[PDB]
């Protein structure tokens, strides 16, 4: 069984700074790109960041795109997001989700395989 | 979907002939490769025989000719004490040799060996040396050693060598454990006929390898996991005379002999001898049925550099008669002594065209060394003789862990990758 | 991780060592061995041709705009890279190698007449 | 359509050829062939070293920064490329190549520095 | 303004003058003229293909992703490139080329990596 688990944040101010990470496990870590999805409390889903399983290309949605990093750590199972200037509009369940690229000799994916459960940012 | 995408750097290669280069005075295991080896096809043994007698050739370009001595030689009975074995094994003789001064001329006498001479028109007093009618001989230089020092084969670039470490490979057919290596270890030209020496050792059994084992026609080459040792020697003290017959020409020959004239001869320990025997049986036994006999016997024919076993005993060349050592019949502190024979003018290779002749050496002979492998032929009952004639199996006994193959960096597979 | 330390490593492993193998591939008595490296140096620079040739010039991965044919080879991703050998794979498709590279070259003119007249 | 099977052509037909020549420039008793080959190989890489210099390197076809003089040659270009053959053309402007070369590279020279300074 | 007349300048005059050193490097009795030859030749192959492997191929001056480390010289700028000749640079960092050079190549093969998934 794979596991991803959030172990995020609380409650911060707007023009703040909050890091979310989520652990995995049950899988080989190192073979998956992964992304955030955001959902706002009374929204659906959105992308926000995606990072390359060896942690050298990473993509934004541009509302995010100065304002966040996406990292990873492929020796500690560690995916990591650092979010930085905190809009009240960033309030959402960040989800850590397996999936949404591939790369090169792999199969595709443009799917997200797994998910966690979410964190809960909240903006003051 | 998928597109071509193009790799330069690609680990692969494939079988090939090139040129490997010398060097005298590393590994890489590749943990998952099998490849496939086949001694007897392996063309580093072909580069080995060439450079081989190539060099033996260079070696004596700057040395003394001894045509100004095909002349005709007085040949009376040595004056000494002489045991049965050696009666009519020597012959002193004199004869007019040239000097530095082409009108002048000098009487010399020397000792040669009878087979070493051929009498002229069934004259007991005339004869002459063996090489006058065929091409002139050459004086081998005494600054020279006929050491058997090591070279190793080194790959060009471009190119590697892959050693097998299977230790009951038998030289074909897939090798399950296989490493890259720069350059081989060195290998000793060490020249013989029937017994292999001072070569390699088996790991842990004794390998009986054959191109094919059930064809008499080819030579069984056997490799020992245990050495026995030989010891030979010519036990007759020389003293060894020069005279010049050129301008800065000068022939070495055996003056004279001090003491008595034995024969020379090799000594193995009688029981070490059986037991490597025994060991041949046994796995000759798995080619061959359980409930079956092997036989071993004597060379059946052909002149002395086929019959005997051949070898460089300290610059000497001996002809030692291994009659002692395959005799006997396997059905499901004594020692063998072995008489010996000593030439002068050789031929070293199978060659028409060459002789060499070898300068005496002053004093009384010894050297020790290990059999490491033989040399069999096949004819119920299978019979074994000694063989060997063929210097390239020699060579084959070391290099057959060996293959070169040329690296073919590029090639192409598909990815999902497109410009 | 030395040279061809990777040869029995699968192909998408074993493509991580392409810079151990390309710098090995560079470094009468004594003229075989003259004969050997004058050799070495025009085979290496038939293969520096080809790639320039190709529009792979400098590089070690090139990608290019040749499709796939499965009638070469119907293995699918997983099964070539993760499961493969390079020895393996040049063997599978040794038959069709001249007619993947006449494509390239075909592939690579157009390209480059279509570049010089974008250029105008 | 095999090597120089175009020379006889005009130029616009001969530019698609270009592969064909390009792949024929490689490939005591023995010496005077050694000489040849060395020589081949080294006339071979001073004209690859050459297209580098200009920034030419890895392509047939490669388009500078250097204006035509008219005083090299005053045909237009429906003229030499379809009413012309190379080995015409070579003889027109034999004169004028060594001034066009020395052009190409103090280009180059410039082309290099300037996009260092933009990558500060 | 001839071969290595700027050898006595300083580094960032120097630098304007790398076409003529580069054209520079290229053009039994006889044999050891061979044998000269084609040393020389393997020599300027093996530079070529190194500047291939760390993404150099094609030009003089090429930029890298490798940072500078201050251990390996804590010069400025100037102290570099206004005075400095590159007889005494390369002395001052001789010790430090393998492993620069090392970094450079896997500087770029991290590169090729991430272009070839940015194009599937
Ligand atoms: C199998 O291997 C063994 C072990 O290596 C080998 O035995 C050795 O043979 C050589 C002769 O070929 C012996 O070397 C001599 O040793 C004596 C004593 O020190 C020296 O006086 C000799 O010097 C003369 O000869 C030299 C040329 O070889 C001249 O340069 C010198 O000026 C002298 O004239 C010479 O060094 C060596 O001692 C033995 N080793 C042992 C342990 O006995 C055997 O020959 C090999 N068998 C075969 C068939 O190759
Ligand atoms: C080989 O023949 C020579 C020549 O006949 C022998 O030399 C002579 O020996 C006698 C003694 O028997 C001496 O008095 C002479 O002075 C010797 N002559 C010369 C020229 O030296 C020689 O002894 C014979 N050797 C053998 C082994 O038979
Ligand atoms: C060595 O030289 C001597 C002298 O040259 C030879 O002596 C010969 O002796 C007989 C006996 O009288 C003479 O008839 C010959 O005239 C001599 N020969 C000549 C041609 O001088 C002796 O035969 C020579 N030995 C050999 C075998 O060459
Ligand atoms: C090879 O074996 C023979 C025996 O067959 C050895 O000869 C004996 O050597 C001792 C010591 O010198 C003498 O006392 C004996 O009289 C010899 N016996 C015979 C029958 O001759 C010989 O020494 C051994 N040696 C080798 C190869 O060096
Ligand atoms: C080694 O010596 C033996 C003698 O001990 C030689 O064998 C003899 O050969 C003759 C002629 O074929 C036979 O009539 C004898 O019956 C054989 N004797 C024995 C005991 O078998 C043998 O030829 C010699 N070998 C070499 C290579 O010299
Ligand atoms: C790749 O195909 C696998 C099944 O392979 C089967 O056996 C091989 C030897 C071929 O004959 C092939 O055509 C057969 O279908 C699947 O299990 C695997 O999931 C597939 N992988 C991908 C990425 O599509
Ligand atoms: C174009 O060429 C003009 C003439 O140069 C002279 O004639 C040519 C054919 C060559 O032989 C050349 O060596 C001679 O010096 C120059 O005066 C003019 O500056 C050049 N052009 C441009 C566009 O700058
Ligand atoms: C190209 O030139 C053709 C011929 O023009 C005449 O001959 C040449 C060699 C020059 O001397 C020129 O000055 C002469 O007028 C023309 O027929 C053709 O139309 C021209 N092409 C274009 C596109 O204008
Ligand atoms: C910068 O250099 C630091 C000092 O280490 C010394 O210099 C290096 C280049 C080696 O030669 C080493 O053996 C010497 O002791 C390093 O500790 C540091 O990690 C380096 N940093 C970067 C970014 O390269
Ligand atoms: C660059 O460095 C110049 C010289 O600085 C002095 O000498 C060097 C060799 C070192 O030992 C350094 O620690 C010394 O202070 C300065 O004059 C110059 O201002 C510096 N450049 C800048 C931009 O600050
Ligand atoms: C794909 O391949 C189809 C069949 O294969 C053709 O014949 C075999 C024997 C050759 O080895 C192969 O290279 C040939 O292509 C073709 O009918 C089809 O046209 C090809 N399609 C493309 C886009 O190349
Ligand atoms: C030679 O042998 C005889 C016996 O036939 C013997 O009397 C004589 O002393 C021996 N010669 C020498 C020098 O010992
Ligand atoms: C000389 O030796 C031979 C053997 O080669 C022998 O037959 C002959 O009788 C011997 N003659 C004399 C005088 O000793
Ligand atoms: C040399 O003489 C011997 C003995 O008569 C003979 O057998 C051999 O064939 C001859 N060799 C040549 C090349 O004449
Ligand atoms: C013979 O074998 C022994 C085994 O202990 C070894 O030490 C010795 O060097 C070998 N001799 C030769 C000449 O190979
Ligand atoms: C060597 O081993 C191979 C194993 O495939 C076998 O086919 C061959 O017959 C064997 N040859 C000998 C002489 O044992
Ligand atoms: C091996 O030898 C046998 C004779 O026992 C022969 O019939 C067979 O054809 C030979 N095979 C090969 C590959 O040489
Ligand atoms: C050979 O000589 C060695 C000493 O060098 C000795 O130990 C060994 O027993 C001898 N072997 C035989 C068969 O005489
Ligand atoms: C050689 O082996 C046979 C095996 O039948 C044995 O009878 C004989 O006594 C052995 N000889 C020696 C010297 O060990
Ligand atoms: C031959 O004998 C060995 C034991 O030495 C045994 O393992 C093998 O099975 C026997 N082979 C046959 C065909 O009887
Ligand atoms: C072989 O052994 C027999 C005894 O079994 C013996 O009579 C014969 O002379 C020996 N042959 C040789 C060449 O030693
Ligand atoms: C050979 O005889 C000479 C006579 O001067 C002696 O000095 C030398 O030691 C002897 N050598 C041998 C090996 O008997
Ligand atoms: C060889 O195969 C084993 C699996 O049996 C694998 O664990 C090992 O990493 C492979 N070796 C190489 C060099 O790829
Ligand atoms: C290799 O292919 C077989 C096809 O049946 C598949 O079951 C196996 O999982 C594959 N192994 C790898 C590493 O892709
Ligand atoms: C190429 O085709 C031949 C046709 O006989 C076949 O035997 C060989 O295995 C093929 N090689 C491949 C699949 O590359
Ligand atoms: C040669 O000239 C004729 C016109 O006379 C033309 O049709 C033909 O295509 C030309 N040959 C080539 C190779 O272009
Ligand atoms: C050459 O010029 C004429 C006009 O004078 C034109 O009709 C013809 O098409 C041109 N040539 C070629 C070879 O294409
Ligand atoms: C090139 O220059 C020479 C003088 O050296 C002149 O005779 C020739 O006509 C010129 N070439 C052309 C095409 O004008
Ligand atoms: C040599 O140094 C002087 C200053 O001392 C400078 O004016 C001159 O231009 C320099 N020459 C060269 C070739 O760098
Ligand atoms: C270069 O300038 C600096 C700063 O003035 C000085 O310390 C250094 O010694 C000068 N250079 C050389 C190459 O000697
Ligand atoms: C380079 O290393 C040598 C040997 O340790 C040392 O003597 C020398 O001072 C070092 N050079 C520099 C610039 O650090």
């Amino acid at each position: 069984e794979v596991q991803l688990v959030e172990t995020g944040g609380g409650l911060v101010q707007p023009g703040g700074s909050l890091k979310l990470s989520c652990r995995a496990s049950g899988y080989t870590f190192s073979s998956f790109a992964m992304s955030w999805v955001r959902q706002a409390p009374g929204k659906g889903l959105e992308w926000v960041s995606l990072i390359n399983d060896r942690g050298g290309l990473t993509f934004y949605v541009d509302s995010v795109k100065g304002r966040f990093t996406i990292s990873r750590d492929n020796s500690k199972n560690t995916l990591s997001l650092q979010m930085h200037s905190l809009r009240d509009g960033d309030t959402a369940v960040y989800y850590c989700a397996t999936g949404g690229m591939s790369s090169a000799l792999q199969s595709s994916k443009y799917y997200f395989d797994f998910w966690g459960q979410g964190a809960l940012v909240t903006v003051s | 979907n998928l597109w071509v995408t193009v790799y330069y750097g690609v680990p692969v290669w494939k079988d090939a002939e090139t040129t490997l280069f010398c060097a005298s005075d590393q590994e890489i295991h590749l943990e998952n490769v099998t490849e496939e080896f086949n001694m007897w096809k392996n063309n580093m043994v072909e580069q080995m025989h060439e450079d081989i007698i190539s060099l033996w050739d260079q070696s004596l370009k700057p040395c003394v000719k001894l045509t100004p001595l095909c002349v005709t030689l007085q040949c009376t009975n040595v004056t000494n004490n002489i045991t049965d074995d050696m009666r009519g094994e020597l012959k002193n003789c004199s004869f007019n040799a040239t000097t530095e001064l082409r009108n002048k001329r000098q009487k010399v006498y020397s000792l040669f060996y009878r087979l070493d001479i051929v009498p002229m028109g069934e004259n007991s007093t005339n004869y002459r040396l063996i090489n006058c009618n065929t091409s002139a001989i050459t004086q081998a230089c005494p600054k020279v050693s006929f050491e058997p020092i090591p070279i190793h084969y080194c790959a060009p670039a471009g190119f590697a060598i892959l050693k097998c470490k299977d230790k009951k490979f038998n030289g074909t057919g897939p090798c399950p454990s296989v490493s890259t290596v720069q350059c081989t270890h060195g290998i000793k030209p060490v020249v013989s006929t029937q017994l292999l020496l001072n070569g390699s050792l088996a790991e842990e059994e004794v390998i009986i390898r054959s191109e094919n084992i059930t064809n008499n026609a080819k030579n069984i080459l056997v490799q020992l996991n245990t050495p026995v040792q030989i010891n030979c020697t010519r036990p007759n003290n020389n003293t060894v005379k020069s005279i010049r017959i050129g301008p800065g020409q000068a022939f070495y020959y055996t003056g004279d002999i001090i003491g008595d004239i034995r024969q020379a001869h090799c000594n193995v320990s009688k029981a070490t001898w059986n037991e490597t025997l025994g060991k041949v049986v046994k796995q000759l036994r798995k080619h061959f049925g359980n409930n079956t006999i092997i036989r071993f016997a004597q060379s059946s024919g052909g002149d002395l550099e086929v019959t005997t076993h051949s070898f460089n005993c300290g610059g000497e060349f001996f002809y030692c008669n291994t009659s002692g050592l395959f005799n006997s019949t396997w059905i499901s502190n004594d020692s063998i002594t072995l008489p010996c024979r000593i030439k002068q003018i050789i031929n070293m290779w199978q060659r028409i065209g060459q002789a060499m002749y070898a300068p005496p050496i002053q004093g009384v002979i010894r050297c020790v060394s290990n059999i490491t492998g033989l040399i069999l032929t096949r004819d119920t009952t299978e019979t074994f003789r000694p063989g060997g004639g063929d210097m390239r199996d020699n060579w084959r006994s070391e290099l057959y862990k060996y293959k070169v193959v040329k690296i073919e960096p590029l090639g192409v597979a598909p990815t999902r990758c497109k410009r | 991780l030395g040279f061809l330390g990777a040869a029995g490593s699968t192909m998408g492993a074993a493509s991580m060592t392409l810079t151990v193998q390309a710098r090995n591939l560079l470094s009468h008595w004594g003229i075989k061995q003259l004969q050997a490296r004058v050799l070495a140096v025009e085979h290496y620079l038939r293969d520096q041709q080809l790639l320039g040739i190709w529009g792979c010039s400098g590089k070690l991965i090139c990608c290019t705009n040749v499709p796939w044919n499965s009638s070469w080879s119907n293995r699918n991703l997983s099964e070539i890279w993760d499961n493969m050998t390079w020895l393996q794979w040049d063997k599978e498709i040794s038959n069709y190698t001249q007619i993947i590279y006449g494509l390239l070259e075909e592939s690579q003119n157009q390209q480059e007449k279509n570049e010089q007249d974008l250029l105008e």
